[PDB]
């Protein structure tokens, strides 16, 4: 289950803001991704990461 | 930038940030419309901003500009980041603290001194982004290091820079921005391991191999 994954901001160094599901919190959270290499569990809004993830 | 120095107000005049309702990556301004960044910069809705210091304080020497088109080179390769390159066309021209940089003549040797610039992440271990433009000067490394330091994962499109021991590097926040030597715009901040790691040394976007592209794509768009 990719939702249970911790973030992963990958190599690259961009600041880019996105949304990865908490399970232990039991929501969806910001972190930085770097802008490449992207894992499963970042999305572009909440709404999404509720969508795919909520509840997990 | 971790390890660098505060470069001071508009002594960079061809860094600009790139803006998507927080800074997310940098840029060289090549031209009065044209930008280079790098490729796994790509967003929507870019703005960028010029003669920029304290990214989070309008001062007065800003020109705000909105992208018009974002050219990612044909051939980028997101899994294995060759041809990390792209172009931004700004919606209109900047008034040129605001100035180009020069494509380089001839691609720079190791052992070349460089000027790297940012407003990424200053800590390896940590986070602190600052408010002010950061510049780091660091040497251009050998292709064998560069490919010893990262087995299987350079191509003849990137260079390494930096430190062997550590503690000076590139970080988040500071892709696509400028790596300046001798005047030209060598480099264009690409991947790293963490930062200012260690053995890991920064790998950069070589420019001089795209200076051809660079200039026919500007002319026909
Ligand atoms: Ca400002």
């Amino acid at each position: 289950d990719f939702c249970l994954e911790p973030p992963y901001t990958g190599p690259c160094w961009a600041r880019i803001i996105r949304y990865f599901y908490n399970a232990k919190a039991g929501l969806c959270q910001t972190f930085v991704y770097g802008g490449c290499r992207a894992k499963r569990n970042n999305f572009k809004s909440a709404e999404d990461c509720l969508r795919t993830c909520g509840g997990a | 930038i971790v390890g660098g120095y505060t470069c001071g107000a508009n002594t960079v005049p061809y860094q600009v940030s790139l803006n998507s309702g927080y800074h997310f990556c940098g840029g060289s301004l090549i031209n009065s419309q044209w930008v280079v960044s790098a490729a796994h910069c790509y967003k929507s809705g870019i703005q960028v901003r010029l003669g920029e210091d304290n990214i989070n304080v309008v001062e007065g020497n800003e020109q705000f500009i909105s992208a018009s088109k974002s050219i990612v080179h044909p051939s980028y390769n997101s899994n294995t980041l060759n041809n990390d390159i792209m172009l931004i066309k700004l919606k209109s021209a900047a008034s040129l603290r605001v100035a180009s940089i020069s494509l380089p003549t001839s691609c720079a040797s190791a052992g070349t001194q460089c000027l790297i610039s940012g407003w990424g992440n200053t800590k390896s271990s940590g986070t602190s982004y600052p408010d002010v433009l950061k510049c780091l000067k660091a040497p251009i490394l050998s292709d064998s290091s560069c490919k010893s330091a990262y087995p299987g994962q350079i191509t003849s499109n990137m260079f390494c820079a930096g430190y062997l021991e550590g503690g000076k590097d590139s970080c988040q926040g500071d892709s696509g921005g400028p790596v300046v030597c001798s005047g030209k715009l060598q480099g264009i901040v690409s991947w790293g391991s963490g930062c200012a790691q260690k053995n890991k040394p920064g790998v950069y976007t070589k420019v001089c191999n795209y200076v051809s592209w660079i200039k026919q794509t500007i002319a026909s768009n």
